[PDB]
């Protein structure tokens, strides 16, 4: 029995930029088993109706899924995702950084 | 140029919540294009993509039927597995099938592929012959020999060098306007002061199909591939990927370090430098 | 389009 745990990367659609409409991506990858957990959070609570894409692997076998949503940066506000795998002792949060 | 049809599939049992869940998803090149999953609803094959839609009623119900077998062959062969590896009922395992063909400019079979992993580690693998088999341990030994007795490998052969890609050539012609449409990259070079000794010049690669690119660092034309944070190739969510490389660099010695980059939607590959 | 599977491990 392997584990592996998960990449993960928070990221915008597109260049972001105040105000305007844009979609919130976290992109978890690389992990075994494939049971996971991931919130995509709005100033620390928990972003409602956030859709993902449909389990799949890459040619190691590791999986990768793709969990987003509409949101608006601002200045003020800040975005993240948190992930939970049984590979993780808690729960890991990865901060949105518009430059990355 | 060259193109791919993959067909991944998914059991992981969960006793005492039901059934193993079965997730099957089918991909030519980096595009998905059909989903089948058990704890949907209605659950049946769904297009993906804007260019399979055009398929009859004959089509998703064929689809269908055959994912609905594989679900079930799948739960099978997880009680099976179980016994081969003298495993307990109470545990959760998974299950997972990749198959597909490649397709040279010719049209004609470049590779075909079928393989097996348990629990995240390679169990049994049609070999590129189309012929013969690699198991990995004792237990895929004995799949090896049913699989020789029941002739297999002739079965997957036929396949693969015949519907496989007819089929795949027949998406790529129907699909033709974003299938065989590479979108290069929009790229450019950021700079991210670290300290008063040191800053990041990230690279970036944006909006880009297919997902294959290659992005690095020179340092005096030397490759900075020990000291350049590559990321994965992400999904933007459009169809197109996002990638990005980085290194530190000491502060003003910018100008010693050039990005390039190579995608078969570029006609020349691109070197860039920051622009202060 | 898929192949029917036909076989058991």
């Amino acid at each position: 029995m392997i584990q592996r745990t998960p990449k993960i990367q928070v990221y915008s659609r597109h260049p972001a930029e105040n105000g305007k409409s844009n979609f919130l991506n976290c992109y978890v990858s690389g992990f075994h088993p494939s049971d996971i957990e991931v919130d995509l959070l709005k100033n620390g609570e928990r972003i409602e109706k956030v859709e993902h894409s449909d389990l799949s692997f890459s040619k190691d076998w590791s999986f990768y899924l793709l969990y987003y949503t509409e949101f608006t940066p601002t200045e003020k506000d800040e975005y993240a995702c948190r992930v939970n795998h049984v590979t993780l002792s808690q729960p890991k949060i990865v901060k949105w950084d518009r430059d990355m | 140029g060259s193109h791919s049809m993959r067909y991944f599939h998914t059991s992981v049992s969960r006793p005492g919540r039901g059934e193993p869940r079965f997730i099957t998803v089918g991909y030519v090149d980096d595009t998905l294009f059909v989903r089948f999953d058990s704890d949907a609803a209605s659950p049946r094959e769904e297009p993906r993509a804007p260019w399979i839609e055009q398929e009859g009623p004959e089509y998703w119900d064929r689809e269908t039927q055959i994912c609905k077998a594989k679900a079930q062959t799948d739960r099978e062969d997880l009680r099976t597995l179980l016994r081969y590896y003298n495993q307990s009922e109470a545990g959760s395992h998974t299950l997972q099938n990749m198959y597909g063909c490649d397709v040279g400019p010719d049209g004609r079979l470049l590779r075909g592929y079928h393989q097996h992993a348990y629990d995240g580690k390679d169990y049994i693998a049609l070999n590129e012959d189309l012929s013969s088999w690699t198991a990995a341990d004792t237990a895929a030994q004995i799949t090896q020999r049913k699989w020789e007795a029941a002739r297999v490998a002739e079965q997957l052969r036929a396949y693969l060098e015949g519907e496989c890609v007819e089929w795949l050539r027949r998406y790529l012609e129907n699909g033709k306007e974003t299938l065989q449409r590479a979108d290069p990259p929009k790229t450019h070079v950021t700079h991210h002061p670290i300290s008063d000794h040191e800053a990041t010049l990230r690279c970036w690669a944006l909006g880009f199909y297919p997902a294959e690119i290659t992005l690095t660092w020179q340092r005096d034309g030397e490759d900075q591939t020990q000291d350049t944070e590559l990321v994965e190739t992400r999904p933007a969510g459009d169809r197109t990927f996002q990638k990005w490389a980085a290194v530190v660099v000491p502060s003003g010695e910018e100008q010693r370090y050039t990005c390039h980059v190579q995608h078969e939607g570029l006609p020349k590959p691109l070197t860039l430098r920051w622009e202060p | 389009r898929r192949k029917w599977r036909r076989w058991h491990l």
